């Protein structure tokens, strides 16, 4: 299981950082590939690097502009991209390969870390409760929301209840509105478990780490 | 270079049904001295980093299904799917690792299923956002198939088709539904001088449009 760097704000003519661990297994026993996904786009390879010897090659197109290194002592993997323009925002994904192990290859991927390439400044989430107006509860399921709105950049995480809560929950992919983003959540549960039981719906927003617990109360 | 190109861009069958798709390269990617197909299948789940499947065309990776078939030689490929399931939701891509790596352009399959109406629910703004001087006015349409669907929003009888902001959410890997989310955004002022707000949606499901409403007054 690979664990990558958290995401990223960087202005347009900077560069960036990533990184790519692994507590599960020698970094050196793998060559590491570097993949990224524009939205709403397909996959794009950048390049490959063989930790045990420092060896490695990038595509044309990413050439003298993706320095890869490793650091087999944490036994991380390092890519570094330069001269970003609004073009390189994107996720990008670490790919360990392996075949000289078993008689099947190795393929292990990492979660993935958003880069986003901007001259905007990251803009904390305002977290709403939405609770059901007075008639809905004369029924047996009940849904309630909540709103994230106004923030920057991508991604942010909900959950309800810590996680006790997910079927029932639909989670719609954030729309981008005068350079700020709005996202929105909601859950369905049996109409005798709310208000009954307490609601909450948590957001996180690792780009400004902020953190934010919002109880959904009746009106 | 060598171009990857992959049809159908999409389909969509029932569960149970096989599939093929098919990907094609400009160049060949038998190897003459090896006798090897430079070519893997991958599959991307829906927010999930992608999964290897298939290498050298053939070579089932160890803990994917039989269910998977990879076949082809030189530049023609295709990978095959005995019975579907709700499961494969996915975009499937092909890669050419012969000359540098390079992705196709993807083929994404949908589920076929059971047409489902909509559950929709309304909701008033939150008294915290009101307190901030918005008002945003949402309405949530879960758990429907077909994913075509329209929604008009209605303030005292009046259409609103400006201020609206509109997310669909990819299709649900267990019922195969879609669900989206209508966000009417207003300022405090605007809102308290409107009684009605409604959220009208018509799908194929219904000769009858479902509707949904509130009005400010009411607590």
């Amino acid at each position: 299981q690979l664990q990558q760097s958290g995401a990223e704000l960087v202005r347009s003519g900077a560069s960036v950082k990533l990184s790519c661990a692994t507590s599960d297994f020698n970094i050196k026993d793998y060559y590491i590939h570097w993949v990224r996904q524009r939205p709403e786009q397909g996959l794009e390879w950048i390049g490959w690097l063989d930790p045990e010897n420092g060896d490695t090659e990038s595509a044309p197109k990413f050439q003298g502009k993706a320095t890869m290194t490793a650091d087999t002592s944490s036994n991380t993997a390092y890519l570094q991209l330069s001269s970003l323009t609004s073009e390189a925002s994107a996720v990008y994904y670490c790919n360990a390969i392996s075949t000289t192990r078993d008689y099947y290859a190795l393929d292990y991927w990492g979660q993935g870390t958003s880069v986003t390439v901007s001259s905007a400044k990251t803009t904390p989430p305002s977290v709403y409760p939405l609770a059901p107006g007075s008639a809905a509860q004369t029924n047996s399921m009940v849904t309630l929301g909540c709103l994230v709105k106004g923030y920057f950049p991508e991604p942010v995480t909900v959950t309800w209840n810590s996680g006790s809560l997910s079927s029932g929950v639909h989670t719609f992919p954030a729309v981008l509105q005068s350079d700020l983003y709005t996202l929105s959540s909601s859950v369905t549960v049996p109409s005798s478990t709310w208000p009954s039981e307490t609601v909450t719906c948590n957001v996180a927003h690792p780009a400004s780490s902020t953190k934010v617990d919002k109880k959904i109360v009746p009106r | 270079d060598i171009v990857m190109s992959q049809s159908p861009s999409s389909l969509a069958v029932s569960v149970g049904e096989k599939v093929t798709m098919s990907c094609k390269s400009s160049q060949s990617l038998l190897y003459s001295r090896n006798q090897m197909n430079y070519l893997s299948w991958y599959q991307q789940k829906p927010g999930q980093s992608p999964k290897l499947l298939i290498y050298w065309a053939s070579t089932r990776e160890s803990g994917v299904p039989d269910r998977f078939t990879g076949s082809g030689s030189g530049t023609d490929f295709t990978l095959t799917i005995s019975s579907v399931k709700a499961e494969d939701l996915a975009v499937y891509y092909c890669q050419q690792y012969y000359h540098y790596r390079t992705f196709g352009g993807g083929t994404r399959l949908e589920i076929r299923r059971a047409d489902a109406a909509p559950t929709v629910s309304i909701f008033p703004p939150s008294s915290e956002q009101l307190t901030s001087g918005g008002a945003s006015v949402v309405c949530f349409l879960n758990n429907f198939y077909p994913k075509d669907i329209n929604v008009k929003w209605k303030i005292d009888g009046s259409e609103r088709q400006n201020g609206v902001l509109n997310s669909w959410t990819d299709q649900d890997s267990k019922d195969s539904t879609y669900s989206m989310s209508s966000t009417l955004t207003l300022t405090k002022d605007e809102y308290e001088r409107h009684n009605s707000y409604t959220c009208e949606a018509t799908h194929k499901t219904s000769t009858s449009p479902i509707v949904k409403s509130f009005n400010r007054n009411e607590c």
